[PDB]
RNA sequence: AGAGUGUAGCUUAAACAAAGCACCCAACUUACACUUAGGAGAUUCAAUUGACGCUCUGA
């Protein structure tokens, strides 16, 4: 009750969420790579080792794969191969926090991997949807 | 624009149409009571290895930011401004990209065979 | 109070190999591939191959191996690129062919009017310039050749400081892209090495406060 | 004819009984306490017991589970304790540990159900 | 009307200017945990402890019985490590508990038991069913 | 290093996937796992502005 | 060379004992997370007092 000390006791909206330099921006990270099983093994080695050090990671989504062919034109001979992207993104990193994190990144990257780091822009979530041609 | 954009599909997270044939369904040979066993041993060694690599990660990595930190406030005490120098960012060590190793180095002398390459994709 | 301040580089080369496997590691590896195999799926390389043996079976009461064949044959043909090299490691220690498993980093020959040290390279300060300021100075100075060594960090990685009239140097990290041995013949014995002959090699505790600081990996 | 304390509908344990189990698996040992709705222990067991970790491989198995139950059912009906109450979750009830965990309490002679209350 | 609180309120450790560093519960037996330790706390508020407890006085229960004998605690542990790393070097026991076969002697459970703690249990029982209070007061 | 590339197949359904070579322009050389039993794939090059280089390699 | 310190990573836990937390492998999960089923750990030595390890303070 209002008048009394045990007021305001049970209230918890104020505990749950309500819906310059060391600030970095939304940063992505992209790994390609012709293995999708790799790509996902060292996303998820990722992502925990971002759960350990306590870092924030918005989400993690996969870009559209792709397939390519090659062909030698010696004599006609064919092949295919296939191409897998993910992609995460961090925030919250702090300036020389982030130097030992990508530097263990960068130390734990297996063989077949191409990872890249660069800031969150609406080009990268644009990217994802279908490319109407109607627009 | 006040559309909801679609989302391109992903063909990693669909099994092809050609993949729930009964015909393709093998025979499943039953596993020995030894080699299970071999399988379970060999799984709880791999678990005590992999948590001894993330131990040593952990103490390889708190004794670098330690490191760190002591020379940050040496810094600090030292020069009251270029410690803030160096806790400020800077845009060109965001954009990095790199490659994987390889399971042989570069041959010096080596040119592959004539061909090209078409990639093909879907919306 | 006579001090003096320096700034100084360490960049760490990345393998291109990777590393050889533990007997364990390997001997997992070979039980996921069983495992793998046990339950994956069919392919259209044991579609076809499945179907054209019934196919025989049945043209025998009335390819696929061909290939595998030949593309062992080609793969016996083709050689691979070389891991170890027994006579570089040794007489071309100043060199990336020794050892691709395993991350790098070099030493320069250094000598002070105090006392002769085999230590890392590092330069001095001045007022009007950054502590990286000095760390690019410094590879430009020692370059001497066509490599370009790329930063990751801008805070500082080490200090180390020492007394005759004080001086204390800083160390920050780098990467390293490129990298060549022209100019072979050098006044300072820059040599590529890895941790566990350079904590071989010199001598200092403030060096061994970087021999624990540097990564073994 | 004792009166439970009938109600607390809305939060999950129910107080309705006169003698309840509670089960309490960590990451290193496991252990049941059969006590009253008054929140006091009428009796215990634990893998943290000598006696009882001596004889067995791991305290946290479904063997470990199991035992401490016969163990405990032992200890019930040595005390009187027949009949009995126990609050599981969903995916608690479910685990196969718990399960063979009642089913050999079961067998030693004590049923999870406590008889209805009588007043006419 | 207000009035200030008499005892530290609850939630209040917590800071809520920094909210997303913080770790949640991630688990619902961790809510329950963290729960039933806060009821078993006292608090100023009245409460179900204070209406529905027997009231125990808060001085000692006087008990001049047999103390406990002298075991040097040093060897003891050491036996006891030397019997568990005993057991964990043996064969079957593996097997025994991966596959969930294995047992134990009850006799055995229940003798060493009554040898080693089994009297704090009995007096359990006995404050439990009544006997102290109604022999000794 | 690399430690978290030996793994299980993170999906259900999958078809055969045999490990197999693949080399670069370069010659690096990086395993793949692929369809049949290959040993081993290779890229090749197109295309340089250079047009007297582009008919030199062609006569070679 | 001198000062401080000292339970597995954390906890001023210590009888009925080395407890709880943290952590790791596998499965579901796009992934994380939950959950299930498994995995390893220690108070350096002699009687709170001394002597083996740790940090700091000097050359």
């Amino acid at each position: 009750y209002k008048t009394k000390p045990t007021h305001g006791i049970g209230k918890y909206k104020h505990l749950i969420k309500a819906e310059t330099d060391y600030e970095y921006g939304v940063l992505n990270i992209h790994l390609t790579a012709y293995d999708m099983t790799l790509a996902e093994s060292y996303a998820q080695y990722v992502h925990n080792l971002c759960n350990s050090l306590s870092i924030k990671v918005e989400e993690s989504y996969a870009m559209p794969t792709k397939t390519i062919e090659v062909l030698q034109l010696q004599m006609l001979l064919d092949s295919v191969l296939t191409t897998h992207e993910r992609v995460v993104q961090i925030s919250g990193l702090s300036a020389t926090f982030a130097e030992i994190f990508l530097e263990i990144i960068q130390s734990s990257l297996p063989e077949g991997v191409r990872l890249s780091v660069k800031e969150h822009t609406e080009e990268d979530f644009k990217g994802r949807f279908k490319a109407r041609p109607e627009l | 624009e006040k559309a909801t954009q679609e989302l391109i599909p992903i063909e990693d997270f669909i099994t092809p149409l050609k993949f729930l044939d009964k015909a393709r369904e093998r025979p499943q040979v039953e596993l020995t009571f030894e080699e299970t066993e071999r399988r379970a041993l060999l799984l709880k060694k791999w678990s005590l290895y992999k948590q001894q690599e993330r131990k040593m990660e952990r103490d390889t990595i708190r004794a670098m930011l330690e490191a760190q930190q002591e020379a940050l406030e040496e810094l600090q005490l030292e020069s009251p401004k270029l410690h803030a120098e160096a806790i400020k960012r800077d845009p060109n060590l965001f954009p990095f990209e790199k490659e994987g190793p390889h399971y042989t180095p570069p041959i010096p002398n080596y040119q592959p065979p004539e061909g090209r390459y078409n990639d093909i994709t879907k919306v | 109070s006579p001090w003096r301040l320096l700034g100084a580089l360490c960049l760490q080369r990345p393998p291109v190999v990777s590393k050889p496997l533990t007997p364990l590691q390997e001997e997992m590896a070979s039980l996921l591939q069983q495992i793998e195999i046990e339950r994956s799926l069919y392919s259209d390389h044991e579609l076809r191959a499945l179907d054209e043996n019934q196919r025989l079976a049945k043209k025998k009461a009335d390819l696929a191996q061909d290939l595998e064949d030949m593309w062992e044959q080609k793969f016996l043909q083709f050689k691979l690129g070389a891991r170890i090299t027994e006579a570089d490691e040794k007489n071309d220690r100043t060199s990336l062919n020794r050892k691709l498993d395993r991350n790098l980093v070099l030493l320069v020959r250094e000598k002070f009017g105090d006392q002769d040290v085999w230590i890392l390279p590092q330069a001095e300060w001045q007022p009007g310039e950054t502590l990286r300021g000095t760390a690019e100075r410094t590879l430009a100075t020692l370059s001497e050749n066509n490599m370009e060594a790329k930063f990751l960090g801008n805070a500082p990685c080490g200090h180390y400081t020492f007394k005759f009239l004080g001086a204390k140097v800083f160390f920050f990290k780098a990467l390293l892209l490129t990298g060549d041995f022209s100019q072979a013949g050098n006044k300072g014995h820059h040599v590529w090495v890895t941790k566990d002959e350079l904590g071989d090699y010199l001598k200092p505790k403030y060096l061994a406060q970087v021999r624990r600081f540097v990564s073994d990996l | 004819v004792a009166r439970k304390e009938r109600g607390w509908r809305t939060v999950f344990p129910s107080r309705e009984f006169w003698h309840r189990l509670r089960v309490i698996r960590t990451q290193h040992h496991v252990e049941a306490l059969v006590e009253h709705q008054n929140g006091k222990v009428v009796v215990s067991a634990s893998t943290r017991e000598w006696a009882i970790k001596k004889h067995l491989y791991s305290t946290r198995n479904v063997v470990a589970c199991e035992s401490i139950g016969r163990v405990l059912a032992q200890r019930c009906l040595e005390a009187g304790i027949n009949f009995m109450v126990y609050q599981p979750t969903p995916w608690e009830a479910a685990s196969d540990s718990m399960k063979r965990l009642q089913s050999a309490m079961t067998e030693g002679g004590v049923v999870l159900r406590e008889p209805q209350r009588i007043y006419e | 009307r207000r009035t200030p609180p008499l005892g530290p309120m609850p939630n209040s450790d917590i800071d809520l200017s920094n909210l997303e560093r913080l770790e949640k519960y991630r688990s619902f037996d961790r809510y329950r945990r963290r729960a039933e330790q806060e009821a078993q706390a006292p608090h100023w508020w009245r409460t179900y402890r204070e209406y529905f407890g027997e009231k125990t006085d808060p001085k000692e229960k006087i008990d001049i019985g047999l103390p406990p004998p002298k075991v040097s605690r040093t060897q003891q542990l050491l036996e006891r490590k030397q019997a568990i790393q005993e057991l964990r070097a043996n064969v079957e026991e593996e097997r025994a508990a991966r596959l969930r076969t294995a047992s134990v002697p009850l006799d055995a459970v229940r003798a060493e038991w009554e040898r080693t703690c089994g009297p704090y249990h009995k007096q359990r029982l006995a404050e439990y069913y009544g006997l102290y209070r109604d022999l000794f007061h | 290093s690399s430690r978290a590339s030996l793994t299980r197949v993170h999906r259900q359904a999958y078809a055969r996937l045999y490990p197999v070579l693949l080399v670069k322009q370069d010659g690096s050389t990086i395993h793949i796992r692929y369809r049949e039993p290959r040993r081993m794939l290779a890229m090749p090059i197109d295309l340089d502005t250079s047009p007297e280089e582009r008919r030199a390699r062609l006569r070679k």
